[PDB]
Protein backbone atom coordinates (compact mmCIF):
# COMPACT_ATOMS: atom_id res chain seq x y z
CA UNK A 1 0.00 0.00 0.00
CA UNK A 2 1.13 3.56 -0.94
CA UNK A 3 2.43 5.18 -4.19
CA UNK A 4 2.81 2.96 -7.29
CA UNK A 5 4.26 4.24 -10.65
CA UNK A 6 4.74 3.37 -14.37
CA UNK A 7 5.94 4.82 -17.75
CA UNK A 8 3.97 4.52 -21.03
CA UNK A 9 5.55 5.27 -24.44
CA UNK A 10 2.68 7.38 -25.92
CA UNK A 11 4.19 7.12 -29.45
CA UNK A 12 1.28 9.27 -30.92
CA UNK A 13 1.87 12.42 -28.73
CA UNK A 14 4.55 15.16 -29.43
CA UNK A 15 3.24 18.49 -30.78
CA UNK A 16 1.47 21.15 -28.55
CA UNK A 17 -1.76 19.91 -26.78
CA UNK A 18 -2.18 16.16 -27.30
CA UNK A 19 0.21 16.56 -24.30
CA UNK A 20 -2.44 18.72 -22.51
CA UNK A 21 -5.28 16.22 -23.39
CA UNK A 22 -3.42 13.56 -21.31
CA UNK A 23 -3.44 15.80 -18.18
CA UNK A 24 -7.17 16.57 -18.69
CA UNK A 25 -8.27 12.91 -19.13
CA UNK A 26 -5.86 11.29 -16.58
CA UNK A 27 -6.26 13.92 -13.77
CA UNK A 28 -10.00 12.99 -13.35
CA UNK A 29 -9.39 9.19 -12.96
CA UNK A 30 -9.79 9.21 -9.13
CA UNK A 31 -6.71 6.98 -8.30
CA UNK A 32 -4.09 9.24 -10.04
CA UNK A 33 -1.57 11.04 -7.74
CA UNK A 34 0.87 12.81 -10.17
CA UNK A 35 1.00 12.92 -14.07
CA UNK A 36 4.02 13.98 -16.20
CA UNK A 37 4.33 13.92 -20.05
CA UNK A 38 7.51 14.26 -22.18
CA UNK A 39 6.88 15.63 -25.73
CA UNK A 40 10.35 15.19 -27.37
CA UNK A 41 11.26 11.95 -25.51
CA UNK A 42 7.64 10.90 -26.57
CA UNK A 43 6.47 9.19 -23.32
CA UNK A 44 4.05 9.54 -20.35
CA UNK A 45 5.00 9.03 -16.62
CA UNK A 46 2.56 8.67 -13.69
CA UNK A 47 2.35 8.05 -9.93
CA UNK A 48 -0.97 6.41 -8.88
CA UNK A 49 -2.77 4.65 -5.96
CA UNK A 50 -3.08 0.77 -6.14
CA UNK A 51 -6.62 0.71 -4.58
CA UNK A 52 -8.07 2.99 -7.34
CA UNK A 53 -5.72 2.82 -10.45
CA UNK A 54 -3.67 0.33 -12.65
CA UNK A 55 -1.36 0.39 -15.75
CA UNK A 56 -4.28 -1.31 -17.59
CA UNK A 57 -6.60 1.63 -16.56
CA UNK A 58 -3.96 4.11 -17.88
CA UNK A 59 -4.02 2.33 -21.28
CA UNK A 60 -7.89 2.74 -21.24
CA UNK A 61 -7.61 6.52 -20.53
CA UNK A 62 -5.25 7.02 -23.55
CA UNK A 63 -7.77 5.03 -25.69
CA UNK A 64 -10.27 7.95 -25.21
CA UNK A 65 -7.97 9.74 -27.76
CA UNK A 66 -5.79 8.25 -30.58
CA UNK A 67 -2.20 7.87 -29.30
CA UNK A 68 0.11 4.85 -29.70
CA UNK A 69 0.60 3.91 -26.03
CA UNK A 70 2.81 0.95 -24.87
CA UNK A 71 3.93 0.16 -21.25
CA UNK A 72 7.71 0.69 -20.79
CA UNK A 73 8.94 1.36 -17.16
CA UNK B 1 -27.48 12.27 -46.76
CA UNK B 2 -26.98 13.85 -43.26
CA UNK B 3 -23.88 16.12 -43.71
CA UNK B 4 -23.73 17.71 -40.19
CA UNK B 5 -21.07 20.25 -39.00
CA UNK B 6 -19.27 20.06 -35.59
CA UNK B 7 -16.51 22.33 -34.13
CA UNK B 8 -13.89 21.04 -31.60
CA UNK B 9 -10.90 22.69 -29.79
CA UNK B 10 -8.06 21.64 -32.22
CA UNK B 11 -5.20 23.39 -30.28
CA UNK B 12 -2.85 20.75 -31.79
CA UNK B 13 -2.70 18.32 -34.80
CA UNK B 14 -2.33 15.32 -32.42
CA UNK B 15 -5.12 16.80 -30.21
CA UNK B 16 -7.26 16.84 -33.43
CA UNK B 17 -6.22 13.43 -34.98
CA UNK B 18 -7.73 11.64 -31.92
CA UNK B 19 -11.23 12.35 -33.46
CA UNK B 20 -10.44 9.76 -36.21
CA UNK B 21 -9.85 6.84 -33.77
CA UNK B 22 -12.93 7.60 -31.56
CA UNK B 23 -15.18 7.85 -34.70
CA UNK B 24 -13.65 4.54 -35.90
CA UNK B 25 -14.98 2.96 -32.61
CA UNK B 26 -18.46 3.62 -34.15
CA UNK B 27 -17.00 2.64 -37.59
CA UNK B 28 -20.19 3.25 -39.68
CA UNK B 29 -19.28 6.95 -40.16
CA UNK B 30 -18.04 9.26 -42.93
CA UNK B 31 -16.11 12.42 -41.89
CA UNK B 32 -13.71 15.18 -43.09
CA UNK B 33 -11.48 17.47 -40.89
CA UNK B 34 -10.57 21.19 -41.37
CA UNK B 35 -7.66 21.95 -38.98
CA UNK B 36 -7.70 25.82 -39.48
CA UNK B 37 -11.54 26.15 -39.18
CA UNK B 38 -11.59 23.64 -36.21
CA UNK B 39 -14.40 21.67 -37.96
CA UNK B 40 -15.26 17.98 -38.40
CA UNK B 41 -18.04 17.56 -41.04
CA UNK B 42 -19.80 14.16 -40.62
CA UNK B 43 -22.43 11.94 -42.25
CA UNK B 44 -23.77 8.75 -40.58
CA UNK B 45 -27.10 6.91 -39.91
CA UNK B 46 -26.14 7.08 -36.19
CA UNK B 47 -27.61 10.06 -34.19
CA UNK B 48 -26.01 13.54 -33.72
CA UNK B 49 -26.03 12.80 -29.95
CA UNK B 50 -24.00 9.55 -30.54
CA UNK B 51 -21.45 11.49 -32.65
CA UNK B 52 -21.27 14.38 -30.10
CA UNK B 53 -20.75 11.98 -27.13
CA UNK B 54 -18.04 10.09 -29.13
CA UNK B 55 -16.13 13.33 -29.98
CA UNK B 56 -16.34 14.41 -26.27
CA UNK B 57 -14.28 11.27 -25.32
CA UNK B 58 -11.29 13.35 -26.70
CA UNK B 59 -11.54 15.69 -23.64
CA UNK B 60 -12.48 19.07 -25.26
CA UNK B 61 -14.96 21.90 -25.89
CA UNK B 62 -17.12 20.26 -28.62
CA UNK B 63 -20.12 22.08 -30.18
CA UNK B 64 -22.59 20.84 -32.85
CA UNK B 65 -23.04 23.78 -35.31
CA UNK B 66 -25.80 22.82 -37.78
CA UNK B 67 -26.06 21.54 -41.35
CA UNK B 68 -24.16 21.88 -44.71
CU1 LIG C 1 0.29 17.96 -29.26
Amino acid sequence: MGVNSVTISVEGMTCNSCVWTIEQQIGKVNGVHHIKVSLEEKNATIIYDPKLQTPKTLQEAIDDMGFDAVIHN
Amino acid sequence: MPKHEFSVDMTCGGCAEAVSRVLNKLGGVKYDIDLPNKKVCIESEHSMDTLLATLKKTGKTVSYLGLE
